[PDB]
């Protein structure tokens, strides 16, 4: 599906909007992207 | 989609286009009892296993 993440994800002003959350990496796992 | 190989289908089976060897992590075969009227399986996942 089409699409802010303004200005970057990283240092969103309104994070609850942009699709990229923010996780951690679990046991056993890898960087999600 | 699959078709039936038994009988036949006006179609064909086609659920990839690979040509080549993609890369494959496990390729194995079983063999299960044909003469059997119910197949029970589980698949769960942890830790990335
Ligand atoms: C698992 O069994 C299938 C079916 O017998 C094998 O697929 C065959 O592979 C050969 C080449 O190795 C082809 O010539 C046959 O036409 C294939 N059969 C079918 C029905 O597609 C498959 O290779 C087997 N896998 C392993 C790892 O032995
Ligand atoms: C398959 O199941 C039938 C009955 O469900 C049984 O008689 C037969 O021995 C089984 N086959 C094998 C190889 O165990």
């Amino acid at each position: 599906k089409y699409r802010s993440c303004l200005p970057d994800p990283i240092s969103t002003y309104s994070p609850n909007t942009c699709p990229q959350k923010k996780v951690v990496v679990g046991i056993g796992e890898h960087c999600p992207g | 989609h699959t078709v039936c190989k038994s009988k036949g289908s006006i179609r064909n089976e086609s659920w990839h286009i690979d040509s080549s060897e993609p890369l494959c992590l496990f390729k194995k075969n079983f063999t299960y009892n044909v003469s059997a009227d119910w197949l029970y399986f589980h698949f769960y996942q942890e830790r990335g296993v």
